[PDB]
């Protein structure tokens, strides 16, 4: 096969990987870090509140 | 008159094979520069070697 279409899908195969990158992120917020180290204080929500 | 007519066509049937053949050479002339520059496969590299012969 010719390097062209190997650079087609070589562009292809980078792409859906940055594509299941992006899903991959968003998984990772699904799950919220504390960004730093620290002493918490009380949840002002609790389970069952819809949060946007 | 057989011999003056086989005389009188040959030589333009020849003419218009060699241009036959000289329009395949350029034509896998063109297609050796494009497979050299990457853009199509061996295959269609070798289907027009193989109509140039």
């Amino acid at each position: 096969v010719s390097k062209q279409q190997y650079a087609d899908a070589n562009a292809a195969y980078l792409q859906s990987k940055a594509a299941v990158e992006q899903a991959r992120i968003n998984l990772r917020y699904t799950k919220v870090l504390s960004p730093i180290s620290g002493r918490i204080g009380r949840s002002a929500v609790t389970e069952g509140a819809l949060v946007t | 008159a057989d011999g003056l007519a086989a005389r009188g066509t040959f030589t333009e049937q020849l003419q218009a094979q060699r241009d036959l053949v000289k329009a395949s050479d350029e034509y896998y002339q063109l297609a050796d520069k494009r497979y050299r520059t990457g853009v199509d496969n061996y295959l269609t590299l070798l289907d027009a070697q193989r109509s140039l012969f």
